[PDB]
């Protein structure tokens, strides 16, 4: 029943253990909790692979591949009796999972959560679709910000973080001050077009009058895809919202340049780069 | 630790839908559901069932059909299997099946895109159940007698031939002796059921050797009727009836019937990790002086020839347990750490603690690369005494001490209270000293053992209560055949007598003038002081019985008679001079036809066979042994002194040869015996082809390929004589040359190429697109296909070459509208079987010769030595005419009536004169029956097999029943040899069939079959067997190193081992063989076990080991295989 | 033989060694069907037979055929 | 890039394109047998033979010479 498990889920079950104990908590202390699990997953490739040969491939591969299991089976083994959920929003996802959990904790529901992001690149057909939409970089690289930006360069990762209420954390990397999401309305320029005018809005909703002082920002981690169209749209609306202030406000950067756009994992993969450096 | 299944690159869709290609991946590790496949073991490899490809393909069909297997009654046609697949113990192998749904074709590829299998498959639309009818001759009132073959009897005879079928595949339950009827077990697996059907086909009587499938012509399965045909035994298991009809070549079983399932020979691949240990069993004195002095040949300071082990041995069985802690001082220089870890590892009951200690850490450095592999505990030590304990060894170049320097020595041992156990004095001043330092003795018990009654046995079973009677000594003064030596080895390590210090003393004077055996006096103590476990005495030397390795050289002989045959199909480094069966005997009957060779010539087949490009399956004639099969042309002189030239169905490459009336001709006063030795095959082949079969008439046109060649030149000559248009093709510029010179009537229009298809063009030009009248093809694939096209209307295709035929290639059936006729031409098919048609061919030679038409071809002449080379030369098409081997400088000028003096280095192979009779007691026994078979093959016509009840098994009935149909004279006897009156009855029984030349004692139950029988037969054989060639007896290493629970089996054996050494001394044949575990059908299986720290010798190995032994000097020899 | 496909194929199999296949029928020939080239090891010989090919080409071979009738 | 070779190709029926609508033709390829075969929508036999990559493409084959003016 293991050889018919999607490797994401395999190494998810490991990292989220590696993660809980990372924060000085013995996993077992959480057994039976109202603790929950949110997973940002966009690509379940392994799932289709073991679903073709209708004499070869067995029936319990689906207990090990069906997207819902990316969380349901993490909830299962750790005994987390709180919300178990997978979200798909393309590249966003994992970050929006981390948003979704924070909110659940914030308002009662949970005392802690598993936020996970997963993306594994198995079928080439996937990339082939991307390339035909031009978003893949032939150069094979993420020129974060630079002008030589063709497209992005897909990369994989399983990442997970443990949220919790402070009155329960044996270790704190950082505190979440705010988070929210919106959705690029209907742009005239097509669906793939990043609306910086909308991203600009989202960044305001969470600062100035309704949250922290735009002046306290030391560093902002960008999506930083490396799109000839994306990059500018984003960084523009950034300053167009965060910059009525002195000094060299936000030193900016992208992990996606270091390693590649981990797609739906992107959000939490990035967070990790951040927390890592902070320490 | 464990790494898991990562869906791969190539695992997701990569083109579009195709209800018509499938890849199947097969895992054979014990976990896999397809582990059942490991039971299709063959010759030691796990090969994917030929039958399996059919299953795969069949599955594949129903897939494409949206249906399941049980709904798709399938039909196959012309299926061919090309290579088979060798499943590795682990990992996966992939097999793809592709399906041409309109062509009905199919084809199976492997991961490497190789051709595995191909044919036609489709849904059978009108499945007629009357095809699988299982009806009989009539009512057989024949059960409780009958004789059938038991599931065991079957896969036994198979695993003999090479088929190591495992449990999941042993589905033949029962079977008619002839292999025509039976019962196959259902397994809920078609792969198995089908392959079992094949089993049955393979199971003809008299059919030998290893055979896989290769072609089916028309398989036809209908699972609908297969359900109905099936039934349930009382076993609760399932099965159905199977029938074989080799007149119709169809096998039918339940709901599947094969039609035309040809299979074919494969080569057995010796696995050289099962190479048995061959030791001799000479007596060895403790007083060997002047040793060596024969070695024509540092090498001089280092004396590792046999007499090292000679004492290491003595020392080794002189402790209770097969565990010996050995050590060695001064180790880095006098290097004993390289030898004895080999001398002990030789025996199958070793437990070695070796210690290599040198004064410095320095000399123990070339040893880290050695002591590592040898597993030797190293250290530091200097000859001044202090010791940081079974034997110690040392090279100066109450346990044991071996030493080696280069009288004064013998008093340096008197001081340390040592007794010189052994002394080996070399001719060059190299002497070996073994030393045992003795701990005071106890109550020395003494029991003699000469009395037939075995009274001493309740006497020795009493000496087992005695707590610690350290010296317990067995002996025998009477019987020169006491079997103590063997008895001992058995008790010397049986629980009760472990530390018993079981010693022995024996009297085996071999000549009548050689007495000297008196106890209680002087020498009783000389041998008690040495304390040696084993003390024997022959004509004056005090030594024990030692096992030395064998001298190894495949025994040669000085023969006037020998022939040559590749010792292994495919490789010419094992081409050798084989003793010819005329060297063993020549009955007046075959005798007038005898004839001595001066020249023998290679022909193409001699080559292609010694290669392995052409199977022995495509050779006409029915063959005893498909072995010796090389050589068909020769020249010399018959017993008339006369001067001849001729052909021979096989074994032509030889000193001497038996003519064939209808294919020997007189060689003309004007022809060197050399030139003569090239003519027969070639022109015979030419005329059979052009004249007799193609009916070539004058002024017709003919395309003769490779006129450069031998057959070519002849073909050309003949076609010129009836003056036709010649078109020859040729590989080399220089070959155009030769031909042009030799045949002057040739234009340049006559020549095209052969490296090529070009010749079709060339022949179509100067033919005016008309084509040629006859083509004499001996050419490849695309090239044959192209020769067919040079066919003029009404013309004839003469097909010599056999490659394309052999592979059932396809022929474009519309060439037949040109009113063409296509000729398959194998002169082999005539020739031996010397019919009218052949006599016609011969008289075209006779005539052709007397009209100059036929002429000698250029010869490239190799000496009788460089024979190998002669092959590689003809291998490379780099010749013009015949390649010939000279065996006798021909007799010169003035008319020489000769008498030849040929001495030849000929390797020994045992052969049976066909007038002699051979006797095997315990002859219907698993192993006996095989020696019976093996004897026959080596030519035996007269067998006397002995058993107690007579023939009781089906598998016994079968062998004997057949051998009689093959015309072997076989007498099953109920006579026992342990009674002189019975023994005389037996040897007499045999004498009726003809002079007794062989007596093999295999009967076993204890010391009446073995000892008393052996004894009697020795006598009777002496009295009245003046033509006895062999006298053999089967021992067992039970007598060797010893078995716990067979001290009675032990005595009896060692006994025969004496009477053999008797006959040897007396100039007679004699030979006891100490077998390890005997395999395929011995008392063991009735093959992966470990009895006595060994391995069951596969009888096949045994039989060829016997070859070797049967032609040896020494009386007693051991053969067993090592465990680990 | 003057017979269909599988049936011709099957007639080829009734060939004894050294035997001869007399091929009259033209269907299988006409469609360049395949012939199992290993029937030729039986030292068999295979005959394409169209009497048409002689007939008006009133050759020697044909005069022989006529005098077997006479 | 694929200098091809055919062998023994046979055409069996031919295909009658209708003034309108579409007709389908499938080609299947036995890569070890070098065989091939063309089916139509109705699973009928259209064409069959051998095809493969020509390894030593010898240009002297397409010489348009011969010496008769």
């Amino acid at each position: 029943q293991a050889n018919t498990m999607d490797p994401q889920l395999r190494m998810l079950l490991e990292v989220t253990y590696e993660a809980i104990v990372d924060g000085g908590i013995n996993p077992a202390s959480l057994r039976g909790t109202s603790t929950g699990v949110w997973v940002g997953v966009s690509s379940s490739d392994a799932s289709e692979a073991l679903s073709r040969d209708p004499e070869t491939l067995v029936g319990y591969s689906m207990i090990g591949c069906q997207r819902a299991m990316m969380a349901n089976r993490l909830s299962f083994f750790f005994d987390f009796k709180g919300p178990s959920i997978t979200i798909d929003t393309a590249c966003s996802s994992s970050l929006l999972a981390l948003q979704s959990a924070y909110q659940a904790i914030r308002g009662g529901e949970c005392s802690a959560a598993v936020v996970g992001g997963l993306n594994v690149l198995l079928k080439p057909n996937s990339s082939l679709q991307f390339m035909k939409l031009g978003m893949l970089s032939q150069d094979g690289t993420c020129r974060s910000f630079d002008a030589e930006g063709t497209g992005y360069c897909r990369a994989e990762a399983v990442v997970a973080v443990l949220l919790t209420k402070k009155s329960l954390a044996r270790r704190v990397y950082a505190t979440i001050l705010n988070a929210g999401t919106n959705t690029d309305g209907s742009k005239e320029q097509g669906v793939t077009f990043p609306s910086g005018d909308v991203q600009e809005q989202l960044i305001r909703s969470l600062y100035a009058p309704a949250g922290p002082d735009p002046e306290s920002l030391e560093y902002i981690e960008a999506h930083g895809t490396g799109t000839k169209v994306g990059d500018p749209q984003e960084l523009n609306g950034i300053v167009n919202a965060l910059c009525a202030t002195r000094r060299e406000p936000l030193l900016i950067g992208s992990t996606k340049s270091n390693m590649g756009h981990p797609e739906p994992a992107s959000g939490v993969a990035a967070l990790i780069k951040v927390l890592l450096s902070l320490e | 630790s464990q790494a898991w299944d990562v869906p791969s690159a190539a695992d997701f869709p990569s083109g579009s839908s195709c209800s018509s290609v499938a890849v199947y991946k097969f895992d054979v590790s014990p976990e896999s559901p397809d582990h059942y496949l490991v039971d299709h073991c063959i010759d030691g490899r796990v090969l994917f069932p030929g039958t399996g490809y059919l299953w795969l393909t069949w599955k594949t069909l129903a897939r494409a059909l949206s249906q399941n297997l049980e709904e798709t009654p399938v039909v196959f046609e012309d299926v061919t299997l090309h290579q088979a697949t060798i499943l590795p113990k682990t990992g996966t192998v992939s097999l793809e099946v592709r399906l041409l749904e309109a062509s009905h074709a199919f084809e199976v590829s492997d991961s490497n895109g190789s051709l595995i299998a191909s044919g036609k498959v489709y849904q059978w639309e009108s499945p007629d159940p009357k095809l699988f009818d299982t009806r009989a001759a009539v009512d057989p009132a024949d059960s409780t007698a009958e004789f059938r073959l038991s599931q065991g009897d079957v896969y036994k005879d198979l695993r003999l031939r090479g088929y190591d079928y495992g449990p999941f595949f042993q589905l033949v339950l029962e079977s008619d002796l002839e292999g025509n009827r039976g019962r196959l077990q259902w397994n809920d697996s078609w792969v198995s059921f089908l392959d079992a059907m094949l089993h049955m086909s393979i199971l003809a009587p008299g059919q030998l050797g290893l055979y896989l499938p290769t072609r089916f012509t028309s398989i036809r399965i209908d699972p609908v009727t297969h359900r109905q045909k099936l039934y349930t035994l009382q076993d609760t298991t399932q099965a159905a009836d199977v029938v074989v009809d080799r007149n119709l070549n169809t096998v039918v079983a339940g709901g599947a019937l094969f039609l035309g399932a040809h299979s074919s020979v494969a080569p057995r691949r010796p696995q050289e990790h099962l190479k048995p240990i061959l030791e001799k069993f000479c007596f060895t004195p403790h007083v060997e002086s002047g040793c060596l002095a024969g070695n024509t040949a540092l090498l001089s300071g280092l004396l590792d020839a046999p007499a090292l082990k000679a004492c290491v041995d003595t020392a080794l069985e002189n402790m209770a347990s097969p565990k010996m802690k050995v050590v060695e001082v001064l180790a880095g220089d006098g290097q004993l750490y390289s030898r004895i870890p080999a001398l002990l590892n030789t025996q199958p009951v070793m437990d070695l603690d070796y210690t290599a200690t040198d004064r410095n850490p320095q000399a123990l450095e070339a040893a880290q690369a050695k002591l590592e592999q040898l597993h030797v505990t190293q250290g530091q030590w200097d000859p001044a005494n202090p010791a940081p304990a079974d034997l110690l060894v040392c090279n100066c170049a109450g346990g044991f001490l071996l030493l080696h320097t280069l009288d004064q020595w013998e008093s340096l041992f008197a001081g340390a209270s040592l007794h010189l156990v052994a002394l080996k004095r070399s001719f060059y001043g190299s002497v070996l000293f073994l030393c045992r330092q003795q701990t005071p003795q106890d109550s020395p018990v003494f029991l003699s053992v000469e009395d037939t009654s075995f009274r001493w046995v309740d006497s020795l079973k009493d000496i087992l209560a005695d707590a610690s009677s350290r010296p317990v000594w067995l002996m025998a003064v009477g019987c020169s055949t006491s079997g103590v030596v063997g008895m001992v080895n058995c008790l010397r390590k049986e629980p009760g007598g472990h530390r018993i210090r079981c010693v022995l003393v024996s009297n085996l004077s071999s000549t009548s003038p050689a007495p000297e055996m008196h106890p209680s006096s002087s020498e009783l103590q000389k041998v008690l002081q040495g304390d040696l476990v084993m003390n024997v005495y022959r004509d004056g030397a005090w030594g024990a019985f030692r096992h030395f390795p064998l001298e190894q050289d495949r025994p040669e002989k000085q023969t006037e008679h020998a022939f040559v045959n590749v010792l292994s199909r495919g490789d010419l480094s094992s081409i050798r001079w084989v003793c010819s069966p005329l060297h063993y005997a020549l009955p007046a009957s075959c005798q007038d036809r005898l004839c001595s060779v001066y020249y023998t010539s290679l022909n193409f087949r001699d080559v292609m066979l010694a290669t392995g490009k052409l199977s022995p399956d495509s050779i006409p004639g029915k063959w005893l042994t498909r072995d010796c099969m090389l050589g068909m042309e020769f020249s010399g002189r018959d017993a008339s002194g006369r001067r001849v030239m001729g052909m021979v169905p096989a074994e032509g490459l030889a000193t001497s040869v038996l003519l064939l009336q209808h294919a020997t001709w007189e060689v003309p006063s004007t022809w060197t015996l050399e030139e003569a030795a090239s003519v027969p095959i070639v022109y015979t082949t030419a005329y059979y082809s052009l004249v007799v079969r193609g009916r070539m008439q004058p002024g017709e046109s003919v395309l003769i390929h490779s006129g450069s060649g031998g057959v070519g030149q002849a073909a050309i000559a003949i076609a010129l004589s009836r003056g036709c248009r010649v078109f020859t093709t040729v590989g080399s510029a220089e070959k155009r040359a030769y031909l042009q010179a030799r045949f002057p009537q040739l234009d340049e229009t006559c020549f095209a190429n052969s490296r090529d298809t070009s010749f079709e063009q060339h022949v179509l030009r100067h033919t005016a697109g008309k084509g040629v009248d006859l083509v004499l093809n001996s050419l490849a694939e695309e090239k044959l296909q192209a020769s067919v096209r040079c066919l003029a209307q009404h013309g004839r295709f003469l097909e010599i070459g056999k490659f394309d035929l052999s592979n059932n290639h396809a022929l474009g059936m519309a060439v037949f509208l040109k009113n063409v006729t296509f000729h398959g031409i194998l002169l082999d098919s005539l020739f031996e079987e010397g019919g009218a048609t052949w006599q016609e061919v011969s008289e075209l030679l006779k005539a052709g010769i007397q009209e100059g038409v036929v002429q000698p071809l250029k010869c490239t002449v190799f000496p009788r030595t460089k024979v190998e080379a002669a092959f590689r030369y003809m291998a490379q098409g780099k010749h013009i005419g015949k390649v010939v081997i000279q065996v006798r400088e021909e007799e010169q000028g003035p008319a020489p009536r000769g008498l030849p003096p040929i001495a030849l280095t000929g390797l020994s192979k045992t052969f049976c004169p066909p007038h002699k009779s051979y006797v095997i007691t315990g002859g219907l026994g698993g192993f006996g029956l095989q020696l019976a078979q093996w004897l026959r093959l080596r030519g035996a016509q007269k067998l006397v097999l002995t058993s107690r009840s007579g023939i009781r098994t089906g598998y016994q009935a079968r062998q004997v029943r057949e051998w009689r149909r093959q015309g072997v004279q076989v007498l099953v006897s109920t006579s026992n040899a342990s009674s002189l009156d019975g023994a005389r009855s037996l040897i007499t029984e045999a004498t009726q069939l003809g002079p007794v030349g062989g007596v093999f004692n295999l009967a076993m139950v204890v010391s009446k079959p073995k000892y008393s029988g052996t004894a009697n037969l020795d006598r009777v054989t002496r009295e009245a067997c003046p033509e006895l060639d062999y006298f053999v007896i089967f021992s067992s290493v039970s007598c060797g190193r010893g078995n716990a629970g067979q001290a009675n089996y032990g005595f009896a054996n060692s006994a025969m081992e004496r009477i053999c050494e008797k006959r040897r001394h007396d100039g007679l044949p004699g030979l006891a063989v100490q077998w390890g575990a005997i395999g395929d059908v011995g008392v063991v299986l009735e093959n992966d076990t470990v009895i006595g720290g060994t391995l069951p010798q596969r009888i096949a190995s045994c039989l060829e080991v016997l070859d070797l032994f049967l032609s040896q000097p020494h009386p007693v020899l051991s053969s067993f295989v090592l465990a680990e």
